């Protein structure tokens, strides 16, 4: 139900409502921590 | 040029050194003429039409007289190394357009209000090193600066190869990618130029620049490419242009001030100084003073000139006969 709609390339964390994207590494706000993906 | 007087400066050039006044033959010849008494001093002078004398010193009245070197009157040149900065990329980075922008203060008018900038630039591709984009942005910089059509010279671009970090491989509008076969450039020089002179109608300005960087997106973020730093000058403009205009200054004070002015009905000066040589010079400061009354002082300069060898041997002898002839003792640079 929490639908992201926008993705942030930074390398300093985005908003919580964005997904972080930062040289090979995207993360999304779950579980109050930015997740990594494999 | 003009110079500010402390109400007079007379000059002298001192092209052979002489021990009697009947040794000045030559229009360059100089005598340092004392009494015994160590109460005055004057210099024989022998000038293009027969010897003069100048005015005379009162070895009470000194103020100062201080001889400075050749090297102490050449302007250095300053020189920045332009390299691209390793916190936002260590490599170009592709696709970014690596723009830099030389601004200029003292462009044609005088003043800092009068400003002129110029621009270099390189976009950046995949597989580029730091050399070959060293190589593309001073190509694009001499293109746009030290090409045939500017009015004037603006910069000397140079490259370093790091196997040669001392040799500044220079670069100009005519110069080529293969001209420049090395893969370890690391930074571009940029350093100020001399600008043109003309005796007596074009002062020896020069145009002191800045290197500005511009943004590039690296990861997300508009960052500054590269870092310019000054580095300890290695090219300095002698002071011939500048003691011949001197001249031309403080010979209309003996002679003519209506220099070339109503154009066939002049006196026509001839000067000694050779703009494409290396003087020292030797300044007094001195003045004079009245009786009783007229206790004001007159304050007045008297410079000398001799060229530079390296080691400062046509001066040094000049006040070794000052100073054996008027008890001073002015320092042997």
């Amino acid at each position: 139900m929490k639908t992201l709609r926008t993705l942030k390339i930074s390398p300093n964390a985005p908003d919580i409502n964005s997904v972080w994207l930062y040289k090979g590494t995207m993360k999304y706000f779950n579980n109050g921590e930015w997740e990594t993906i494999g | 040029m003009v110079i500010s007087i402390n109400q007079v400066r007379q000059l002298y050039v001192a092209k052979a050194l002489k021990a009697n006044t009947a040794a000045l033959t030559t229009a360059g010849d100089i005598v340092p003429k004392a009494d015994t008494a160590k109460t005055t001093l004057y210099f024989q002078s022998m000038s293009p039409a027969g010897i003069v004398a100048s005015d005379k010193i009162n070895l009470k009245h000194v103020l100062y007289a201080k001889a400075t070197p050749s090297e102490a009157l050449a302007h250095k040149l300053v020189r920045y190394s332009v390299t691209l900065d390793a916190d936002v990329s260590a490599t170009p980075v592709a696709g970014q357009n690596y723009i830099l922008r030389l601004a200029f203060r003292q462009y044609i008018g005088l003043s800092e209000e009068d400003q002129y900038f110029k621009y270099g630039e390189v976009i950046a591709r995949s597989g580029m090193t730091a050399s070959d984009f060293y190589k593309k942005m001073a190509i694009s910089l001499a293109k746009n600066l030290e090409n045939k059509t500017e009015s004037t010279p603006l910069v000397n671009i140079y490259l370093i190869s790091a196997a040669a970090a001392s040799t500044d491989v220079p670069v100009t509008s005519a110069t080529k990618e293969s001209d420049l076969t090395a893969t370890d450039y690391n930074q571009i020089i940029i350093e100020e130029t001399e600008q043109p002179w003309v005796l007596g109608m074009m002062p020896q300005a020069f145009i002191p620049f800045t290197p500005q960087f511009l943004t590039i997106t690296v990861d997300g973020e508009d960052r500054l490419w590269g870092v310019a730093t000054v580095v300890t000058p290695t090219k300095t403009v002698p002071d011939g242009h500048l003691i011949a205009d001197l001249e031309y200054f403080c010979m209309g004070a003996r002679g003519d001030i209506y220099r070339g002015m109503g154009y066939p009905n002049i006196i026509k000066t001839t000067y000694l100084v050779d703009p494409g040589a290396v003087y020292d010079v030797l300044d007094i400061h001195y003045f004079y003073t009245g009786s009783n009354e007229s206790v004001q002082k007159s304050e007045k300069t008297i410079t000398l000139v001799a060229v530079d060898d390296g080691s400062h041997t046509a001066m040094n002898a000049l006040i070794g006969a000052i100073n054996t002839a008027s008890g001073l003792t002015i320092a042997t640079l």
